[PDB]
């Protein structure tokens, strides 16, 4: 039995001895609330659909239809419109369904119960009779004749089911359709850094917890993580995203103020040394020390610990998020040519470094670390070990990069901050 | 009990079509069943009908209750093959449409599945049950040798304009005038049969008109029939509606 | 119309009263009801001559059984008269065969000419470029860089011969920055439409700048659809990079590369599911508006009959002949259920007996105008349909010729729906109008004649109805919107084609600019493109008479 | 590589043989492929008045069967049969009858026009539609009626061989492209194998012919 | 709305049950039945064997010669059993059970629930069975570590080079997520031979456990909100569950002689008799025309009506081909007939004459057993036509090519010994 | 040539292996590389061209 303790953002202790097989996704009872939440949780934009309807500016990306625009006060009447959405969303009068006005009207937060969810395969319930619900309240409040009902089905159900998802469509989840996955499981990844960013209110440490605990929880979906496999995951996620031990903290402490990566390298594999993870296997004639490790899944663990804590440091010592896409690559190589060691994920954190260095320093920068997650073609190799220090790094960012995290993830921000299992993701994580 | 009736329209074609409906067709010729089997093509005439599978009570059956509550065709105890019998009717005034043809044979026989499209009208079944089936629909005034006809492959010609003669179009010709009468000499399929088939008197066009199911300006306009449209109109309202809502 | 009418009375002569190849069918009634099959086997078109003589060489010549006639079950084909087809609102006449999208030029040039194209957005590389990166886009900078993209794109490692038809052009809503780019690279809104028309299209389309991509046909062709937005991704931040003179490998020029590459991209088409799983640029998922959207016969007419029974033809085709004739299904192909709607005149003269029909009763509610049109109900969807598909029965049953010319039942019911539902939204002004007209021709068409299409033509007929008004969620869109991909639509023959028509004439009675995108009425407002989508039906007349040259192909690579 | 797919006769022999009762010898198969050799590059064999794909612009379009039963493949046509025994090296051919079996499989190409007009996902289709009607016309059964389903549904899934499978959503493109097509595949379209024993040119000739449809096409 | 529901023997199982209380949503035995299928996934032991031994794997055709690795895998199918359960397992004494299934062939491996909420879908079932499969093969029988990678492809096909395992032999009652035509379609792509393989051929137990299957991923894609809640369950109620015992009676009234002009009777008089519709106008003709007092109602009836009707075509011909043309006529002469829309008003009619075109033309489908709610061909009736194909299947009688067992063999084994599923109506009951 | 070295017939697919070996083909799968050389000097006549529909 692996034992840590969880030492929370500013560095206290959370509490002793907490066993990492009773932090995995299937049984952290805060994990399993996330996880439905996310499922579950869908925000209406009432603003957007009422220029839609007015516009007819509805459908997808150019789309507009002339001479049928319906001109219905949605945001002026936004407390009934939520009423009735609650009343038409629900399974029974006092479920766990909430429909909130969020910023004035201009939109609504609507999230399904949770039977919705446990009598469907997957958490398009929720997406699909939110969105049905909200266009059944509108024909009905606003008095549309049937031969104007398509128009205000579409200012809902943008372009649908002509498109595979809702495009154009003023109802969205956090999620992608469960056609759009890269693969088995990996659907409860595909929260992007800057929504993680944003939910913690850009809080390194928390964001990095938080992102973790999606990619571990993903991990665990597809199948990566069953026996031993289930104790390298636990033991990864426990060191590096959940701090545990205080072992990241301390080292990013340690190169406070003066510490570049190397100096990172050198204390984490001090540590390493120290802890008895590993010794010296061998000593070649010019002095080198080849180590072997006595316990390669916590050696693996201490890997990325370092990864996190080296991506902490040159991304808050210049206060860019860009230093990702090289910090997780060099600390690892780096790691590896000092130790004799592999790195985190045994290469595949370094791969997934080289992914996000091409992707987002080239000419095919299809966007900065603000838009990497979990379920994309270029970041889903390494076993949930990489997308932490992204998002840490985004939210250790001082407004260098040209999307804002409030211009994109605000209302996922006002949706998810407000839950305390979102904001403080270890400190619940730890129970 | 509940007295079906079938369809609206006061004209003749809506009495034909209730005529066809509910079978309560004439008798307008004989066909051996030697030529009907012969004219089928599924088997050897007046040879045992070939098995698919074993029969049901020959294999047993599973603990179905609708199995045990609906009663096997005779067909399908002796596990005959499932063959068909496929018509095309002239839209020139022949005595029957694709669409009333199965209903016919929807109404009128159990365990056929009736097909219909716009060229060819095919039902299937087991051979014995086929056969009833075909033999209904060759004896009675429902098919008319000149303006019908057993195709089962390039059933082109039934709204092609029809030949002097008086008969639809065959590519294959299968059947034709002889004498007076429409003489069958190929099965469904245009494999050709050893012998002739005599399916009588083709009916007069006066006749065919009289005795036809097809609404045309020529001989009963359909404009000028307000009950069938005005069933088209109520259908199709209910069916938009409560497309809309179901209220 | 009686102008219409006699035109459809022309095309009957010259189909069936007169001798075509050698037929032998000089002399008849187009009235009459009754004819005498010669069967003079497929040896009777000359064309299906040509086909047999060259299937016969090539058996003796590749070493396996390639084309025999005889192998026809029964009797070749040809036991009745190969008559000709006449193509709707043209006089070139055309044998069925040219008709096949394979052995049509023009017809396969649309479809690689859809396909091929791409338009990217273009004020959010301006704006990152102007705010973080401080090279401040001024018009001479955007006309140097769009003449590094106009070459680039087609590739510099392409062939300079091979990739004639590579081009990039760009259309703004912003009338002073149009104004002063050179203007070999502008589509202009303000003289290619008219007044009002280019007044709605800046309107919906704001102060925008975009561009018009189209890469090279040999390369769509070689590839799928889905190589477009990425060949186009590429040469645009090539000449992003080449023309702005940015360092590649800086972390912020990912930015603009994203931004410039896929930020603002609009495609053709989207994601199918997986039965027909296909990527985006396939005509699965290009919508009825898209499609309503190319056709730039809006742009260029004013009469709204015209532009709706151009983009059905058009539609059909796309949808029926390459889309489920092809794609979904192979084989012989679908041409026949297609050219029903865009050959021999009975839609167009059903069509325009509709529109008089409804400018009678309705006080010319299908004039074009949007105050005029009467409000969308059953009772005038009732009316309209009915009158119409009465009307064509009564056609059909008094030109027996009109009849066996649409043999098979599935292009009568098109034709007839086609005409019903385009006089619907004709008269109301509304696309799902003209979509419920539709299903109760189809209904008419059912109950008068006892027997309506295909075994499964009445799958979207039946649901037809009741669908066209549902707001649940897969059930119901407005049609501009919905294409292939709608439920209902996804696998049957002889309706998409009129959907789109159908789309275009809510829009087209009312003199709008667009029907659903203005992007692509503006994209394809381009008279440069090898297919004039200006007049579809008379392009696929030009390819049936081997007078279409079509780009992609590869004689200059090719031993002679 | 793109419009090749491979489609079995024995699924389709047991429905015919099942459903109708007919007798599936080498003369009925001899009418068939002979039929479908017709029928493939896009030609009429049953109903009139309709188009066919000229033969000139699809005369790349063919079928043949090759089968694990020898006399099988020794009294069909050899006209329509690929000879494992001639083709192959005897302990090839060995092999590859052990792993196939007695079974009889078609080998489809269907025109490089209709595949280059339309995508990868085309020919499954094509070859589909034409074997059905093929067995239509050479055996002498309804035009419509549930064995030709069955027919349909073999050739289509039950019994098809792809080139390469469809893809996942994020890769917007579909079955029987580049990236469908593994790397098993790959080496075993490539003809080296079969001709040559140098264990390293085989190798090398696939890394040539991968490397071009690879780097070149499915990634641009 | 209140009915009663009638066990496939004609027996009353519950007095008075109200509709909304056996609504998708609410209902505990449908939620156990959607847990179930969601976490519950088969393993071939004798096919992963197969392909160790011959190198046959990953997908058609394919084979790899010269790795072939000789496990004993079916003698040891117990230790392999409880290995399995060990891994799959998330803490001890959970509801993971794994059973050795027709004598060691095959296994059954139902994956704890917590795996199902700590996840977005149910693929976690199927990833975690064939990891543990994986993991007990390489342990117990000593692979080498270069040849893991055969091992791995014995159980998990080509996955990840193809989306889903082809080639494999773990499988499940649902396909994978990325193959619905929709949101909320994967409780819907089910094929007709899973599930009458599953009640063993009951042709009122496979048309409840369809109809169940059916409305469930209907609720889920949002198609059962304010009224059309009520829509859905009369019609579920009517037909799947036999409200009333309206389709029992039917099937016995009308199943010694019985057409489907005969239902049709049988449905018109017990609507007019029940009051559903009554006369609205009569035709100079004596036609009477006549309206639907009950809209949903009405529509209930209709599918109860289509679905009798099937039972007896079907039963009376033995033969699963007659139930498309079933479908469409008996919808298409009640409208002919009463003067009424058919069943889901058109749609049912509309899916009834695909589903026959396609099982009777050269286009694809297939028999009437390779259609599920999520084919294109039938996904658009709102949960009243597939439950007739499933039904017609199970009431086949040896006519059909691609029989339950050709396609369903494994299903049929393994999930056949689950009693929510072979008796669905006492379940929901 | 994990299969070549053990001289395989085929390497994953015998059915592929077969289907490909036939002399028809326009290109010669025997000899890929050779293939392209030809190509890239103008003189590999491929399928699938359209001059008979063209306009010359
Ligand atoms: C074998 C089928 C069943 C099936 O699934 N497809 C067929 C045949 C197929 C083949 C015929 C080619 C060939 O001979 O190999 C193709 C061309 C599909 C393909 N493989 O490319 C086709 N049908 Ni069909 N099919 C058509 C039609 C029709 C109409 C024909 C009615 C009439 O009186 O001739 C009827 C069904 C109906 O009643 O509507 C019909 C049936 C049938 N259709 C019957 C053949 C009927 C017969 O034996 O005569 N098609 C039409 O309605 C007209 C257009 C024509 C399509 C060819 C073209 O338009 O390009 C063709 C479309
Ligand atoms: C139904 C489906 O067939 P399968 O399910 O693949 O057998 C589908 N056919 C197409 O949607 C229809 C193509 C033929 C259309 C004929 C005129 S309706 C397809 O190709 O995947
Ligand atoms: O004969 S079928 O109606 O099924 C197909 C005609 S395209």
């Amino acid at each position: 039995s692996d034992t840590v303790d969880i030492y929370d953002d500013r560095g206290k202790l959370l509490e002793s001895n907490v066993d990492i097989m009773s932090l995995a996704p299937t049984r952290n009872a805060a994990i399993k609330k996330i996880i439905l939440d996310t499922k579950r949780s869908v925000a209406v934009s009432l603003a957007g659909i009422q220029g839609a309807l007015a516009s007819g500016k509805m459908g997808g990306k150019g789309r507009q239809i002339l001479g049928r625009g319906l001109n219905y006060d949605l945001v002026g009447n936004a407390d009934a419109i939520a009423e009735n959405v609650k009343n038409l969303v629900q399974v029974d009068e006092g479920d766990d369904t909430s429909v909130k006005v969020i910023k004035g009207g201009k939109s609504l937060l609507i999230q399904a119960p949770s039977s919705r969810i446990a009598a469907g395969a997957d958490y398009m319930s929720a997406t699909t009779v939110g969105a049905a619900a909200v266009t059944q309240t509108i024909i009905d409040m606003f008095g549309t004749d049937m031969y104007d009902a398509p128009i205000a089905k579409s200012a809902v159900w943008g372009s649908y089911p002509q498109t595979m998802d809702l495009m154009g469509g003023n109802v969205q989840g956090v999620l992608s359709i469960p056609q759009n996955n890269e693969g088995l499981g990996f659907s409860l990844r595909n929260i992007m850094a800057n929504h993680i960013a944003a939910i913690t209110s850009r809080g390194a440490m928390n964001a990095a917890a938080l992102s973790s605990i999606y990619e571990q929880s993903g991990i665990f979906e597809m199948g990566g993580a069953v026996g031993m496999f289930e104790r390298h995951q636990l033991l990864g996620l426990a060191c590096q995203g959940l701090n545990a031990n205080n072992v990241v903290y301390d080292i990013v402490k340690e190169n406070g103020k003066d510490g570049t990566i190397g100096t990172v390298i050198e204390s984490i594999v001090g540590r390493a040394v120290e802890d008895g993870v590993i010794s010296v296997d061998k000593t070649a004639p010019s002095g080198y020390k080849f180590y072997k490790a006595n316990d390669v899944p916590m050696w693996n663990a201490y890997a990325a610990a370092g990864t996190l804590a080296a991506t902490f440091v040159n991304c808050g010592a210049g206060r860019a998020a860009q230093n990702v896409s090289s910090t997780l690559l060099y600390f690892n190589d780096i790691l590896e040519k000092e130790t004799g060691l592999p790195g985190c994920d045994y290469g595949k954190v370094q791969g997934v470094a080289v992914g996000f260095s091409f992707f987002s320093h080239s000419i095919y920068g299809g966007g900065g670390p603000g838009v990497f997650n979990g379920n994309h073609v270029v970041t889903r190799h390494s076993r949930g070990f990489a997308i932490p220090c992204v998002c840490a790094a985004v939210a250790l960012d001082a407004g260098t990069q040209m999307f804002t995290i409030e211009s994109t993830s605000g209302l996922i921000g006002d949706v998810f901050g407000s839950i305390e299992e979102f904001r403080q993701p270890i400190k619940a994580v730890a129970g | 009990a509940y007295e079906a009736q079938y369809y609206p329209g006061a004209t003749s074609v809506g009495a034909n079509r209730r005529k066809h409906m509910s079978g309560k067709l004439e008798k307008l010729r004989e066909i051996s069943d030697e030529d009907l089997t012969a004219v089928l093509g599924h088997r050897a005439p007046g040879s045992d009908y070939p098995s698919t599978h074993p029969p049901l009570a020959e294999m047993g059956e599973p603990a179905c209750s609708i199995r045990e509550a609906v009663a096997a065709t005779p067909g399908a105890a002796a596990g005959d093959r499932v063959r068909y019998v496929q018509f095309a009717d002239s839209m020139y005034n022949a005595p029957a449409t694709p669409y009333f043809r199965s209903y016919f044979a929807a109404i009128n026989f159990r365990g056929v599945d009736p097909g219909t499209l716009s060229g060819r009208q095919i039902v299937e079944a087991r051979e014995r049950d086929m056969e009833q089936c075909a033999k209904v629909q060759m004896e009675t005034e429902m098919t008319d040798p000149a303006l019908a006809g057993m195709r089962g492959a390039t059933v082109h010609g039934h709204s092609v304009r029809l030949q002097e003669d008086g008969v639809m179009f065959d590519m294959l010709d299968r059947r034709r005038l002889e004498g007076g009468v429409i003489i069958m000499d190929k099965d469904q399929v245009a494999i050709p049969l050893d012998r002739k088939v005599n399916l009588g008197k083709p009916m007069s066009s006066e006749e065919a008109a009289k005795r036809t199911t097809i609404y045309r300006v020529d001989n009963v306009a359909f404009r000028d029939d307000a009950e069938v449209i005005e069933w088209v109109h109520r259908v199709f309202d209910q069916r938009t509606s409560y497309g809309f809502q179901p209220k | 119309a009686a102008d219409i009418f006699a035109k459809f009375k022309k095309s009957m002569e010259v189909k069936f009263t007169q001798e075509y190849g050698s037929n032998k069918q000089a002399g008849g009634d187009i009235t009459g009801k009754t004819e005498k099959f010669l069967r003079l086997g497929p040896e009777q078109d000359a064309r299906k001559q040509e086909m047999i003589k060259a299937g016969k060489e090539i058996a003796e010549k590749r070493g396996i059984a390639f084309y025999n006639p005889m192998m026809h079950m029964g009797a070749p084909l040809g036991q009745r008269a190969i008559t000709p087809y006449t193509i709707s609102g043209t006089d070139i006449v055309a044998e069925p065969d040219d008709l096949h999208y394979v052995n049509n030029a023009a017809m396969q040039q649309m479809w690689d000419d859809i396909r091929r194209t791409c338009i990217v957005g273009l004020d959010m590389a301006h704006e990152t470029l102007e705010k973080r990166l401080g090279k401040e886009v001024t018009p001479e900078t955007i006309n140097h860089y769009l003449e590094t993209l106009n070459h680039a794109m087609p590739g510099a490692e392409t062939h300079p011969a091979l990739v004639d038809d590579c081009y990039v052009k760009i259309f703004t809503g912003d009338d002073e920055l149009a104004d002063e780019i050179d203007k070999q690279y502008v589509i202009n809104v303000n003289k290619m439409f008219s007044e009002e028309q280019a007044a709605q299209i800046k309107a919906s389309i704001g102060k925008t700048t975009w561009q018009a991509i189209h890469i090279p046909t040999i390369v769509s062709r070689t590839t799928d659809g889905a190589q477009t937005s990425r060949w186009a991704a590429m040469q645009i931040g090539m000449s992003f990079i080449s023309a702005y003179a940015m360092c590649a490998g800086e972390a912020a020029v990912a930015d603009l590369s994203f931004a410039a590459k896929h930020a603002a991209l609009v495609s053709m088409g989207e994601m199918l599911p997986a039965r027909r799983a296909r990527g985006p640029n396939e005509p699965g998922g290009l919508s009825f508006g898209h499609l309503s959207d190319i056709v730039q016969t809006s742009r260029v007419s004013k009469d709204p009959a015209k532009i709706a029974l151009e983009v059905v033809g058009a539609g059909c085709m796309l949808y029926d002949q390459i889309w489920l004739g092809s794609y979904m299904s192979g084989g012989v192909g679908f041409t026949q259920y297609a050219t029903a709607a865009y050959t021999d005149d009975i839609l167009d003269n059903n069509t325009y007996y509709d529109v008089d029909y409804i400018n009678d009763k309705y006080n010319g509610a299908a004039n074009l105008g949007t105050d005029n049109k009467v409000k969308a109900t059953l009772d005038v969807v009732k009316d309209i349909a009915t009158e119409s598909t009465l009307y064509g029965i009564e056609t059909y049953e008094k030109f027996p010729t009109a009849l066996e010319d649409h043999f098979g039942g599935s292009q009568r019911a098109t034709v007839l729906a086609a005409a019903s539902g385009v006089a619907c939204a004709l008269a109301t002004g509304n696309a799902n109008a003209g979509l419920s007209g539709w299903y109760l021709s189809m209904y008419v068409h059912k109950e008068a004649w006892g027997r309506l299409g295909f075994f499964g033509f009445d799958l979207q007929d039946q649901c037809g109805a009741t669908n066209v008004l549902s707001y649940q969620g897969d059930e119901g869109l407005p049609d501009e919107l919905r294409g292939p991909n709608y439920p209902n639509y996804a696998m049957n023959v002889g309706h998409q084609g009129g959907y789109a028509g159908i789309a275009q004439a809510a829009h087209s009675g009312r003199g709008d600019a667009f029907t659903v995108n203005p992007l692509l009425k503006v994209c394809f407002a381009d008279e440069l493109m090898p297919f004039n989508f200006a007049e579809p039906r008379r392009e696929f007349g030009r390819g049936a008479i081997r007078e279409f040259m079509p780009a992609g192909e590869r004689s200059l690579v090719i031993p002679a | 590589i793109r419009r090749t797919c491979i489609v079995g006769l024995d699924m389709a022999h047991e429905t015919l043989e099942k459903r109708l009762g007919k007798e599936v010898t080498p003369e009925t198969i001899n009418h068939y492929l002979e039929t479908l050799n017709h029928a493939m590059p896009g030609a009429a064999v049953v109903q009139e008045m309709m188009v066919e794909t000229h033969p000139a612009l699809v005369d790349d379009c063919y079928v043949k069967i090759f089968t694990g039963d020898d006399e099988l493949a020794d009294e069909i046509d050899k006209q329509y049969v690929i000879n494992v025994n001639k083709m192959f090296s005897e302990e090839q051919a060995a092999q590859i009858k052990a792993s196939i079996g007695k079974t009889t499989w078609q080998a489809i190409h269907i025109p490089t026009i209709v595949s280059r007009t339309t995508d990868g996902a085309q020919t499954s289709r094509w070859a589909a539609m034409q074997i059905g009607m093929s067995f239509i016309s050479a055996y002498a059964m309804c035009a419509g009626e549930a064995a030709v389903a069955d027919l349909s549904f073999a050739a289509k899934h039950a019994a098809l061989v792809s080139m390469g499978e469809m893809l996942p959503a994020r890769r917007a493109r579909g079955p029987n492209e580049p990236g469908g097509l593994s790397f098993g595949h790959l080496s075993d379209i490539v003809q080296t194998s079969r001709v040559s024993k140098d264990p390293a040119k085989i190798a090398l000739e696939v890394v040539g012919a991968g490397c071009m449809l690879y780097d070149q096409i499915w990634l641009g």
